[PDB]
DNA sequence: TCGGATGTATATATCTGACACGTGCCTGGAGACTAGGGAGTAATCCCCTTGGCGGTTAAAACGCGGGGGACAGCGCGTACGTGCGTTTAAGCGGTGCTAGAGCTGTCTACGACCAATTGAGCGGCCTCGGCACCGGGATTCTCGA
DNA sequence: TCGAGAATCCCGGTGCCGAGGCCGCTCAATTGGTCGTAGACAGCTCTAGCACCGCTTAAACGCACGTACGCGCTGTCCCCCGCGTTTTAACCGCCAAGGGGATTACTCCCTAGTCTCCAGGCACGTGTCAGATATATACATCCGA
């Protein structure tokens, strides 16, 4: 009988998980029904077009396995996830290769 | 005999070292530095490894974003030259000083 | 102790400031940096301690540290 | 000898259904960790103050919604309220 | 006969604003920008009196605190007259655009 | 439309108060831009609470809050 | 008849006329002072919050409120607040 | 404009050690089921928002003359790059020790909870003086002689 | 160098509305007693942080040398400032209608709580292939005659 509740949402993360966190981080003092399994889908959603993005720059570089510079460059060069990761550090990532004109010959 | 025109190896070592990802400050010397400067708030502390490493990647990415907008005040003066009233001009304008 | 500021020495500065794009630089700007990241060193490791004497211990974890990082409005992942 | 919980399988499963052929590291995993407890924790106190202002004692997915809309920008807030939406409707009609 | 060399009434018009606290634009016609930006958001409605107020209150004060960094950008580039290339260097280092 | 409401003796007098000597001939147009994209991005999240509470009022709280979320926090308005 | 709305102004009237003994206070100046200590109150009380999360507690006791004062005010500031609030629980106690 | 000469991608081989997979167990999530309290829905009422008119006058708009600042070109000297040989200390590995972070087990003192009074604090209402305005005269800084 | 003159500043007189104090009535803070559990304390373990030693070589250091860039100086022209005249719409006072914001009352269904059971997820133990690190070499870009 036991059924998780993610696989009758159609979700791949937890919504016992986010259910537990919320109803013990003290948020608020009740908390509902259809909370746990929005904010999966939101976080869901999320997670996805990071790793999208991340993918393809793993391949540009002619890679199979994804590393702190492929995140970097893929968050940067997006433009919403630059506004969502506005002052934000990511360790080992380094810059992205910008020289001004006026210094060029 | 052979030398390069003076700005040709500023050029490439830009290239060279935007493209890598490293720690680009001697470690031993970072270590003594952290050390020193928290010993005027607590005797005989014992850091860890991470927390020196961590420190070390936040000053690093805070010196680079710095060096970047003072850049930009230079190009503004119509120079080349970064001198250090355009560090001032930048931190002030930023909001620390 | 009195030196460990001299040890960030100049081609450090130097390579700093070439990974953030900077094509020629005076001679002034070596102390200048210097007493920049002292400051910023120093702001930090204030709350990093505070928050190590609030737990009872006695080493600084690499959570303190961002938990620091946190407060001055500069997030950090990969540690935590 | 005690138990640390994560989101490492999970981020692994929406990896392989993106890109079917790719792997990631352990440090790459502790970023994409990092990130998804912020927006957490960041969404969630979102919810808690709007509860908060409208004198109410529940967090619902109306205020979870606002939240989102508050939160992101545009395009990727309007894909975000959208794929809520339809996990809702698939979770009540599966009741 | 009798007129001033450019720049006195400048300076005492200066002096003359930094004394008085009071708002410094037409109202009526900001309730009418107000009303106007924001009816592509939703349609009827129906503001009160102190959120107007507010709004205006919120917007002199941003305005002054950008004019003052665009004199210091001025200042910086050996020069007295404002132009709009400082107005975009300082909204590019404060983290705007 | 009326951003030209926003007349050039008023940006002259924002300017004075914030210390400027002399003025250009572009920064009116400059201005009135700047201006407007502050406008929206507040109104925004005005329209975003009142739209929660199900009201059909602004009220000044919902500016108050709104502005908190932005960083600046006005005094004086409940 | 109306719904009653509880404020800080009879406080701030008594500390000023404490502080100040021939001086008043007009109505917008009195809004600002209750807005600026709610202000307050909500930095200082998240801040203990957090960390009482942290360390795993269920409790705010007066020293994590002690070690919010510290992190939140600049310097000789928080030097004279952490006095002020041992002096009141010491008196509060006998 | 070709010629040389550094410096950088490009191909191929070999090792190592981290990522991916498999197992056991154990604790946290799911399934039924009961109590009661927050929230949804209807009705009222009265405040505060919106629209319109009319006279006043302060502020916006428009020319006009001219002077002071922006901008472009030129000269000079000096401060910062590029490259060479010498020194210094950073990095690596390995050994040893011990303080202190982490987990278990007992128990008690402190905070939640509940019922009954009662006085502090909010709304409402006079009421007088602090501040706002009008006018006049003194002062003082600016600019052309 | 001084006189004219155009804006600030100080003083006095009138008046009017908004702080400030007094009064009545609810409702939230206080007081007293009881219960269970969160945290303080004592104890054992075992794991990383600190200190030291020898070797190798990569990087920091000091020094000549030359040149490109910062910075001062000059001229000119053009565009923004100050001032006077005309127009226009903001501001104040007023009337009037009605939408919607609070508030109260009355159910009802949604969430907390409890208890039992079981399966998913975390810690630990293998294993092999993705990438880091050699050598050899096309070939691209810079500076000079």
């Amino acid at each position: 009988k036991a059924k998780t509740r993610s696989s009758r949402a159609g979700l791949q993360f937890p919504v016992g998980r986010v259910h537990r966190l919320l109803r013990k981080g003290n948020y608020a003092e009740r908390v509902g029904a259809g909370a746990p399994v929005y904010l999966a889908a939101v976080l869901e959603y999320l997670t996805a077009e990071i790793l999208e993005l991340a993918g393809n720059a793993a391949r540009d570089n002619k890679k199979t396995r994804i590393i702190p510079r492929h995140l970097q460059l893929a968050v940067r060069n997006d433009e919403e996830l630059n506004k969502l990761l506005g002052r934000v550090t990511i360790a080992q990532g380094g810059v992205l290769p910008n020289i001004q004109s006026v210094l060029l010959p | 005999p052979h030398r390069y025109r003076p700005g040709t190896v500023a050029l490439r070592e830009i290239r060279r070292y935007q493209k890598s990802t490293e720690l680009l400050i001697r470690k031993l010397p970072f270590q003594r530095l952290v050390r020193e400067i928290a010993q005027d708030f607590k005797t005989d502390l014992r850091f860890q490894s991470s927390a020196v490493m961590a420190l070390q990647e936040a000053s690093e990415a805070y010196l680079v974003a710095l060096f970047e907008d003072t850049n930009l005040c230079a190009i503004h003066a119509k120079r080349v030259t970064i001198m250090p009233k355009d560090i001032q001009l930048a931190r002030r304008i930023r909001g620390e000083r | 102790l009195r030196d460990n500021i001299q040890g960030i020495t100049k081609p450090a500065i130097r390579r700093l400031a070439r990974r953030g794009g900077v094509k020629r630089i005076s001679g002034l700007i070596y102390e200048e940096t210097r007493g920049v990241l002292k400051v910023f060193l120093e702001n930090v490791i204030r709350d990093a301690v505070t928050y190590t004497e609030h737990a009872k211990r006695k080493t600084v974890t690499a959570m303190d540290v961002v938990y620091a990082l946190k407060r001055q409005g500069r997030t950090l992942y990969g540690f935590g | 000898k005690t138990r640390k919980e994560s989101y490492a399988i999970y981020v692994y499963k929406v990896l392989k259904q993106v890109h079917p052929d790719t792997g990631i590291s352990s440090k790459a995993m502790s970023i994409m960790n990092s990130f998804v407890n912020d927006v957490f924790e960041r969404i969630a106190g979102e919810a808690s103050r709007l509860a908060h202002y409208n004198k109410r004692s529940t967090i619902t997915s109306r205020e979870i919604q606002t939240a989102v809309r508050l939160l992101l920008p545009g395009e990727l807030a309007k894909h975000a309220v959208s794929e809520g939406t339809k996990a809702v409707t698939c979770y009540t009609s599966a009741k």
